[PDB]
RNA sequence: GCGAGAGACCGAUAGCGAACAAGUACAGUGAUGGAAAGAUGAAAAGAACUUUGAAAAGAGAGUGAAAAAGUACGUGAAAUUGUUGAAAGGGAAGGGCUUGAGAUCAGACUUGGUACCGGGCCAG
RNA sequence: GCCUAGACCGAGGACUGCGGUUUUUACCUAGGAUGUUGGCAUAAUGAUCUUAAGUCGCCCGUCUUGAAACACGGACCAAGGAGUCUAACGUCUAUGCGAGUGUUUGGGUGUAAAACCCGUACGCGUAAUGAAAGUGAACGAAGGUGGGGGCCCAUUAGGGUGCACCAUCGACCGAUCCUGAUGUGUUCGGAUGGAUUUGAGUAAGAGCAUAGCUGUUGGGACCCGAAAGAUGGUGAACUAUGCCUG
RNA sequence: GGCGAAAGACUAAUCGAACCAUCUAGUAGCUGGUUCCUGCCGAAGUUUCCCUCAGGAUAGCAGAAGCUCGUAUCAGUUUUAU
RNA sequence: UUGCUUAAUUGAACGUGGACAAUUGAAUGAAGAGCUUUUAGUGGGCCAUUUUUGGUAAGCAGAACUGGCGAUGCGGGAUGA
RNA sequence: AGCGUGCUACUUAUACUUCACCGUGAUUGCUGUUUUGACGCUUUCACGAGUAGGCAGGCGUGGAGGUCAGUGACGAAGCCUUUGCUGUAAAGCUGGGUCGAACGGCCUCUAGUGCAGAUCUUGGUGGUAGUAGCAAAUAUUCAAAUGAGAACUUUGAAGACUGA
């Protein structure tokens, strides 16, 4: 017998693989695990674990928030690097030269990149001329702006989301939202 | 497809998974909403406040023709400027010849203050307009025209 | 039927380096030669030979004398064996040329081996007289009688 | 209703109740209720003839690729039953573990190498 | 320190290590068993079946605090036999495209219910808030502070830049309360500045579509099960009562 | 509905409301059942509300999926101080 | 810094700049810490030591802390949750 | 061989120690030798009870797309069998017998997909068991004929009964 000081044979919990059966995203992690293997280079291990990613866990980059990041005191020369996809923004008003490395380029962000005289390459190009990730900048798109995030978490004076089919007057504004009709929480 | 449902892992256990003591049955707790102010009243409080009861009034024979006005922002107003011509307007614009933008053509109501103009003069055509936006508008050498 | 594939390689490998160096064993302190024995099983099983010589092989030279028994020169296994208190001076019989290639193996007894037998059981004789008895107690098989406890027993 | 073409459908306890002389046989005063039941063989070639028996049948014979296909008919499971052989048995039987006994199965003298070399198994 | 009696085990499979003896780039008991001998291969050896012996072993399923129960179902066997499909949804995951997205109502076309092609609308998303009339999202590098992986400069320590995410103080939009300029259809307008208030908001978009498991609601709704309730019909060959004729 | 010298009797072995088909697979907080193997984790009979007391919702306890990080600050325990 | 506070140059709160660096200010431990979504069953319990209420008492009824049984075989108490 | 007490040895749990093997969780390393398996190989350590319940990896069935230019009248499928083999297991393969027309492996798709129970449904079959029983209504007998066969048919002869 054995007093447990934990709970026994649990899994680590992480992703160690993508859910993915792509089998070029499977090549790609053969690139990145042997990079984090054979350089500790933490850059290597931080591309490896976002291959892993779900869709959720990789939210899109747009164009603005990589100028936002070639903004950066001494970052106007840095490799943009997105694991995932990197779409366009017409808010932009302007958009300046440097090269990206992400997944995927949406038509208008790879055209956009390009007009300005960029560069917008895949990971393994990256891998091929940044083995270490030298002058490297990754950036994450807004995880928590999913609508779903909205409703996590309701409850009374939690001010969330209700999970809810039709907006309007009649729809759940009544009796526990207003003072006029009971209480409001 | 049904070889991957949990009912053919539940094969060869008695309960199929419903449990013994409480013994999946009809309708315990009753049908649809049933007790919402009774018996569910704990699961209504919290997860929909506000369902029981009647707030503002009543309009007869709504129709929503009459409520259409999409609203579109400053930010994403030149989008509707002719792709081929946007960067040739954007450095030719001045008070003399200046893009013209037909909001209502392009399906649009009213325009609204979100976000910053490029600093060029526009014409901007338009069935309602905020105040903010217009502010905007007028502060690049721009106009708002109304139409109908 | 799951086919078997490439890298199933029926490669045998080679042993590992072995540290198990023999080395000589040690005997009895009972088993002194010339000592009488008793041997405890195979054909001869009850008899009481005379220990002569310990060969390479780790296996003890033994004779009745043939004469005195019937058991001639052969090996055996110190192990099947019960050395006693009694000794027969042997320092005078020539056992220096029988050795393991001796037995090799190849009914019929070649020459040299009777000869052999005769040459060595010639001095063997000529001491045993010297000892009164001790010619009949080789002659007799050995067996446990009612009531005879080996462990408390002195052979 | 009439005429057609199809199916990731069912395959005789399924599919319509009915694949068959099925809304039949049968029940109820009546309104109504309502089954079971597909397959010898390529071809009856459905066994002439002899013999025992009152006969049904049996035994020979014969036909057939097959009678281990004989209109009790394709294959022909189990429950249950007979005979034969082996075994066991003092108020149940059955089961696990272990070994003995009896029976069965299996292997290296290898795809062995040229009388020897060398190997397999059990043991000191 | 030394001598001495037994038992069980032999995982691994070129070398690589640590030590030891030093007589020496050698040897060792030091990163897991070898040497030798006999017998057998018409066989000891192993496995299963039956049976004997020793020892232990209550009848499964179920409800239950508690079943071997003097609780319920079960004589036996075969075949059938119970979480399904659909509408609309929550989470998660995969895929395509992405501020968009969805060809399939329809049209074109066809090797004809397929495959292939086409677009206007529409749906959902891209803006919220108010009962409503209505109004409608940048003071500032889209702000300040404390953390923050990674990157950069260094040289351990140190400095810089810091996306996602977190705590915190602000700013913007709608509702509410107050203030109330220039002006006027003189009762409208609402500049401007305030308020321990309030929103399912803003603050460099993230969604749409298809599919899958699980969960939800309506449906026969996992399967079998009432006592009842309703609609439309059939019976006085039994029997109850009146009548007519015997 | 009938019929009843009245028993709730009789009305085709059916009567405190016949028989037949249909609505109808009527509803059941109740009883019974619920079909292959191995592996890992592993409960609750407690809180609040309910014409609630053989039932639900709610929290707790459990599984699964992970995600952000990598020794930060944590503990069914002691010590010192209060 | 402030529109708060003081008679005040007094304070309050949050800061700039400078000083203290591994004994960063008790022990022991730490299959690491933190965060989120989603959903099952359950919502009859019972027993033992100690504390304890009603009752003459009860294998009775009702509370407290803990450990158990339920959900669990195994060795022992012949037998036994 | 009782009671109180002290002592020495000894007995044996699925517990403890060391070792073997299985699985689970973690962990070392692996590309100019990575080389046709990197969802792989490899080093090391710890752990293993379980109802209700959750999840994972697998076994088996009907039918569908693709493939094996797969099996088969020189015997498919089914069935019977101390012929054996593999797997912890669900199960898979094979020897012999029976038999007569189709069927299987692999990659996927799909569902009316797995039974010991439901006083389950339909069909079939047992023990009970050659057992309970075949007893109301007065009652039968001899001979002949027929016939393979006569308590039971026919005829004759009797004895009876119903008793208008
Ligand atoms: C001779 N008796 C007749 C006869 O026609 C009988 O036929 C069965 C026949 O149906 C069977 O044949 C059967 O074949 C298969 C299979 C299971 O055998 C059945 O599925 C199928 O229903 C049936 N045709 C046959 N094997 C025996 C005859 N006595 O069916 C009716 C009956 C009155 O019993
Ligand atoms: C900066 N503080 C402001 C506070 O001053 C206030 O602003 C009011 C604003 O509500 C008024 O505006 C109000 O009334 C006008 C109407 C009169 O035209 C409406 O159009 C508007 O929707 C309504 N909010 C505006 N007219 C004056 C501001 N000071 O609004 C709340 C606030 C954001 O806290
Ligand atoms: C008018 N007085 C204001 C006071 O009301 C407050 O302003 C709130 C502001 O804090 C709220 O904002 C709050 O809630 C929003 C959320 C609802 O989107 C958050 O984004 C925000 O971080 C949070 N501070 C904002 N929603 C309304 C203002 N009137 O801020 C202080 C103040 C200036 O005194
Ligand atoms: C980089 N600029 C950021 C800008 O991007 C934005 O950041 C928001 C931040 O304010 C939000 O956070 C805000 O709203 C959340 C919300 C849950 O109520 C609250 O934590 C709180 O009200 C407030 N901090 C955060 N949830 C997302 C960021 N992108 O807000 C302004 C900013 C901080 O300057
Ligand atoms: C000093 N106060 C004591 C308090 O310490 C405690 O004493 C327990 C005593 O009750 C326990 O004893 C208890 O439990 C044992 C057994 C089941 O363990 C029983 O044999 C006994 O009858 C029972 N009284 C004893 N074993 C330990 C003391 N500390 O409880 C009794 C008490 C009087 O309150």
């Amino acid at each position: 017998g054995r007093d447990h000081t934990s709970k026994q044979h649990v899994r680590s919990g992480h992703r160690t693989a993508p859910k993915s059966d792509n089998v070029y995203l499977q090549l790609l992690v053969k690139l990145y695990s042997f990079l984090a293997r054979r350089t500790d280079a933490p850059f290597n291990k931080v591309i490896l674990k976002s291959l892993f990613l779900s869709k959720i866990n990789r939210p899109p980059v747009s164009v603005s928030r990589i100028s936002r990041a070639l903004k950066q005191k001494g970052a106007a020369e840095k490799t943009i690097v997105v694991v995932g996809t990197v779409t366009d923004d017409n808010r932009l008003l302007e958009f300046p030269k440097a090269t990206i490395a992400a997944l995927r380029f949406t038509a208008g962000a790879k055209d956009r990149i390009l007009k300005n005289g960029g560069e917008a390459i895949t990971l393994d190009q990256l891998a091929l001329r940044a083995p270490k990730g030298q002058n490297t900048l990754i950036v994450r798109g807004p995880r928590n702006s999913r609508e779903a995030v909205r409703h996590f978490g309701f409850g009374p004076h939690k001010g969330k989301a209700p999970r809810i089919l039709s907006k309007g007057r009649k729809f759940e504004r009544a009796r526990g939202r207003r003072r006029s009709r009971g209480f409001k929480v | 497809p049904t070889r991957l449902t949990k009912t053919r892992k539940h094969r060869g256990n008695v309960s199929a998974g419903k449990g013994r003591i409480g013994k999946h049955r009809k309708h315990p707790g009753g049908r649809g909403k049933a007790g919402g102010q009774h018996h569910h009243r704990t699961n209504l409080d919290k997860y929909h406040p506000g369902y029981f009861g009647k707030v503002g009034m009543r309009y007869f024979h709504k129709q929503q023709n009459h409520f259409w006005r999409p609203e579109i922002n400053l930010d994403k107003l030149w989008t509707l400027v002719d792709s081929e011509k946007k960067d040739e307007y954007l450095s030719k614009s001045s008070a003399s010849a200046a893009p013209v933008i037909d909001t209502l053509a392009h399906g649009y109501g009213k325009v609204l203050g979100k976000g910053r103009l490029p600093e060029v003069p526009v014409i901007v055509k338009a069935r309602f307009v905020s105040k903010l936006a217009e502010e905007k508008i007028r502060a690049v050498g721009g106009v708002v025209e109304l139409v109908a | 039927q799951v086919a078997p594939k490439w890298y199933q390689s029926e490669d045998v490998p080679a042993p590992k380096q072995t540290r198990k160096t023999a080395r000589p064993q040690k005997l009895r302190a009972s088993l002194v030669p010339g000592t009488v024995l008793i041997l405890l099983a195979g054909r001869f099983r009850g008899k009481r030979v005379v220990y002569l010589k310990n060969l390479e092989d780790n296996t003890l030279l033994v004779s009745g004398p043939f004469k005195v028994n019937g058991v001639p020169l052969r090996r055996v296994n110190a192990r099947y064996v019960i050395a006693t208190s009694t000794k027969v001076n042997v320092s005078g019989v020539d056992v220096s040329k029988f050795n393991v290639e001796y037995f090799a193996r190849e009914k019929e007894i070649k020459a040299e081996r009777v000869a052999d037998q005769k040459s060595v059981d010639a001095a063997l004789l000529s001491e045993i007289k010297k000892t009164p008895l001790l010619k009949q107690y080789l002659a007799a098989s050995f067996s446990l009688k009612n009531g005879d406890r080996p462990h408390l027993l002195k052979f």
